[PDB]
């Protein structure tokens, strides 16, 4: 039972440790999406002009 | 950004070129005017010799 408690505590720690990095990757990818939309609009504007 | 600044400058240059060319195209041609000036000069020289 003590080994089961240790296993579940380690699993919950690993799951939260993955989740925080997933959130940071999502935010940084959101900034990349903003910059790609800006690039695409400037390219469409120069092909217009 | 740098290429689109250069592109709008070239577009302004093209519009200046078109603005001058439209005013030039309200006037008659150049070479046809040279031909009719040569004909009028020959006719004027003949009329001056006759006079």
């Amino acid at each position: 039972k003590k080994l089961n408690r240790l296993a579940h505590i380690r699993l919950k720690k690993g799951r939260d440790q993955t989740h925080e990095a997933k959130q940071k990757v999502d935010a940084y990818h959101l900034q990349l999406q903003n910059l790609l939309y800006e690039v695409m609009h400037l390219q469409k504007e120069i092909t217009k002009c | 950004k740098k290429q689109i600044l250069q592109a709008k400058r070239i577009r302004k240059n093209r519009q200046e070129y078109d603005a001058l060319a439209k005013v030039i195209q309200h006037h008659p041609d150049r070479h046809e005017t040279l031909k009719e000036l040569e004909a009028l000069g020959k006719e004027l020289e003949h009329l001056s010799h006759i006079k």
